């Protein structure tokens, strides 16, 4: 009943601001409280803030880590609730998910009591450095591998599909490499048969957002 | 970092493992709100315990939450091979403070077999060639344990110089992988008859090799 | 026929039971030996369980009880009734120093407390029908009463009407009931006991008659809004005490035994009751029936003016309560 999308992640200076936005798509939104939970790379959950519902007041918490600098609202009208990110550090770098609970003890819009429903997160870099996109190379191949090189890019994330998408069986998209230069590599290759090789098309669609890059690369033998 | 977890914690398969949480009478032994997520690689979190001891539908019945005191605890039974997950524990922590979680378990399974790298090298493209640069991309996958040392050769003799190795990352099946790459300038790669990136994994060496 | 005037020889009725009931009795008495002197009348706060049992032994001639007999009683003692004098109320008490509002409670959550589940005042669950007021980490400590006690009835049928899956099954209701053991939790002996007791360490919540809510305000006290089964949460005074008394106005039946607990109006406060005289058929001898029977004629006649249940904050009998109460009373023979 709830499908969470988190947006608006991406490359700040530290010292600055920016807005993140959740978006309920189911019909549910105004009737529990949300909340906001963080993960820098490779460390542990925590918990940001949330937003009670309108029910209760439609009233905030926040952890003491954030308070004063961060500010969650929420906009029913358009099943959408933001999490305002204000002065803003390098050690506020994570990927930032919205939850939501179920109903429980009938009062899941005055405490998120647990988190049932996550988005997939969205990635906010703190950083002085600026951004790049990537350069795109094609990787040219019983089995066959191909695959795209996607080159020097600052900061994560990048998207890679193949065939917009048609193409997923097969797909291996590595960790990025962070090189001495502070700017990201990565590849993706796709395993196809070699009967393929002659007779179908091999594109791979590559998305930096943060530097509105999108490329498409097509891979002939 | 506010409850307490084991960082680690490992069992074999069909056995059984318990994930300790300490917290104190102001969290886990003040209110009855003790939950549990489990976190694969890459994906988000997912409700596996929640007020103290119930499941969420879905969720087996060899996940167990208990507590004694302050202290909360996930048992799992019959661990199987998608068992390995980070775990964390949360708890309300009064009108205060609200959400804390635990700083998360890694869970291992032991008994799972050794597998050799598969490797995968391509050499510069025409097009970054025509760009006036050189990368050399070694991909390295499907290896278990997740622990490989990558040494790149240039004809007959060792590079190491323009190589940058990722750490090893844990894909969706269990195993491993990793990936290298080989900076040049287009002059580097045709000056050499050959390069190659040789992925040493337990001590058993499997090499691949391009030429310009 | 129901005698109105007492016997004019010595006669003594002796009462002892529930201590909610005991100040208003303590009025009464004086009140009737003022105008028949030669009526002895003495009194006595023990709890409605002593009540019930020394009517029952014969060792008192009134027995105060806010709890009907039970059918397990009326097949234990016959000749014995339960006649309604009056309509009381019960408020749960708590200390919260810093809390200035009435919060609001209901079964569900009260029932968590008291078994232990819910045990710091910040709890969501309490938390989240007092939006806006500020709680704070403070441990529940549960106050139950030591002796048999028509509060404790009236309580845990409150709690069992309300949570019928949960309390309703264990527990349940009664006298005396087996409180759950949580940890700080404490007994108290009669209304008194748990005014004191719950005014002595912050964070006791507790069930208390309303007579005792001056005393218990005083000592600085909050009282609580309780949920109905309409949805509504209400503090106990005039109006809602007669909201909830009024429906269960027309289905008293002639024993007049029956659980006024959690009624069906909106405006009804959910935890009201009959203050009941435990008597027998029998006395010992005709001037004491007649003596006996006059008493408890006036009490539900001039003892319910306002001017005697005001001071108590009870409500007076319904017209047809009355009816049937001086039915009862009208049998009372040697």
């Amino acid at each position: 009943e709830v499908q969470l999308v988190e947006s608006g992640g991406g490359l700040v200076q530290p010292g600055r601001s920016l807005r993140l936005s959740c978006t309920d798509s189911g019909f549910t939104f105004s009737e529990y409280a949300l909340s906001w939970v963080r993960q820098a790379p490779g460390k542990g959950l925590e918990w940001v803030g949330f937003i009670r519902s309108k029910a209760y007041g439609g009233t905030t918490e926040y952890a003491a880590s954030v308070k004063g600098r961060f500010t969650i609202s929420r906009d029913d009208s358009k099943s959408v609730a933001y999490l305002q990110m204000n002065s803003l550090k390098t050690e506020d770098t994570a990927v930032y998910f919205c939850t939501g609970p179920r109903p429980y003890y009938d009062s899941s819009g005055y405490y998120p009591y647990y988190f049932d429903y996550w988005g997939q997160g969205t990635l906010v870099t703190v950083s002085s450095a600026s951004t790049k996109g990537p350069s795109v190379f094609p990787l040219a191949p019983g089995t066959a591998a191909l695959g795209c090189l996607v080159k020097d890019y600052f900061p994560e994330p990048v998207t890679v599909s193949w065939n917009s998408g048609a193409l997923t069986s097969g797909v291996h998209t590595f960790p990025a490499v962070l090189q001495s230069s502070g700017l990201y590599s990565l590849s993706s290759v796709v395993t196809v048969p070699s009967s393929s090789l002659g007779t179908q098309t091999y594109i791979c669609n590559v998305n930096h957002k943060p530097s509105n890059t999108k490329v498409d690369k097509r891979v002939e033998p | 970092s506010a409850l307490t977890q084991p960082r680690s914690v490992s069992g074999s398969p069909g056995q059984s493992v318990t994930i300790s949480c300490t917290g104190s009478r102001s969290d886990v032994g003040g209110y009855d709100y003790v939950s549990w997520y489990q976190q694969h690689p890459g994906r988000v979190p997912k409700l596996m315990i929640y007020d103290v001891t119930k499941r969420p539908s879905g969720v087996p019945d060899r996940f167990s939450g208990s507590r004694s005191g302050n202290t909360a605890s996930l048992t799992i039974s019959g661990l199987q091979a998608d068992d390995e997950a980070d775990y964390y524990c949360s708890s309300f922590a009064g009108s205060s403070t609200y959400v804390v979680f635990g700083g998360g378990t890694t869970l291992t399974v032991l008994g799972q077999p050794k597998a050799a790298p598969s490797v995968t090298l391509f050499p510069p493209s025409s097009e970054e060639l025509q760009a006036n640069k050189a990368t050399l991309v070694c991909l390295i996958s499907d290896f278990y344990p997740g622990a490989v040392t990558v040494a790149w050769k240039a004809d007959s003799s060792p590079v190491k110089a323009g190589v940058e190795t990722t750490t090893p990352s844990k894909q969706s099946n269990n195993k491993y992988a990793a990936s290298s790459y080989l900076s040049l300038t287009p002059e580097q790669w045709k000056s050499h008859r050959s390069y190659s990136c040789q992925v040493t994994h337990e001590g058993s060496t499997v090499e691949k090799t391009v030429a310009p | 026929t129901v005698a109105t005037t007492p016997a004019s020889s010595p006669v003594t009725l002796a009462e002892t039971g529930s201590t909610l009931l005991y100040p208003l009795f303590n009025l009464w008495g004086p009140a009737f030996h003022e105008r028949y002197p030669n009526v002895t009348i003495t009194a006595q706060g023990t709890g409605s369980g002593a009540g019930i049992a020394q009517a029952a032994a014969g060792t008192v001639n009134i027995g105060a009880s806010d709890a009907y007999l039970s059918e397990g009683d009326m097949a234990a003692h016959k000749g014995l009734m339960n006649i309604a004098l009056a309509i009381s109320a019960q408020q749960v008490n708590y200390n919260l120093p810093g809390v200035s509002e009435h919060l609001k409670l209901n079964g569900k959550v009260l029932a968590a407390m008291y078994q232990g589940t819910i045990k710091t005042w910040d709890d969501p669950q309490i938390a989240a029908l007092n939006p806006g007021v500020n709680l704070p980490g403070t441990a529940v400590v549960p106050l139950h009463r030591s002796d048999g006690s028509g509060d404790t009835f009236l309580f845990t049928q409150y709690l069992s009407k309300q949570d019928p899956e949960g309390w309703g099954k264990s527990p349940g209701f009664g006298t005396t009931v087996d409180f759950p053991a949580v940890p700080g939790a404490l007994g108290e002996n009669g209304n008194g006991g748990m005014v004191t007791g719950c005014a002595e360490t912050p964070g006791c919540v507790a069930y208390i008659g309303i007579s005792f809510l001056d005393q218990a305000s005083q000592r600085g006290l909050g009282e609580a809004q309780l949920g109905n089964s309409s949805g509504n949460f209400l503090l106990p005074d005039a109006q809602s005490i007669q909201a909830a008394a009024a429906g269960f106005a027309s289905k008293t039946p002639a024993n007049q035994a029956i659980s006024m607990i959690d009624g069906p109006a909106p405006d009804g406060y959910p935890i009201i009751n009959y203050e009941y005289a435990i008597v027998n058929n029998r006395q010992k001898d005709a001037a004491t029936a007649q003596t006996l029977q006059a008493f408890l004629h006036w009490a539900i006649t001039d003892g319910n003016k306002a001017s005697f249940l005001d001071q108590v904050h009870f409500q007076p009998l319904p017209p047809a309560v009355v009816k049937l109460s001086d039915a009862l009373i009208a049998t009372i023979s040697s």
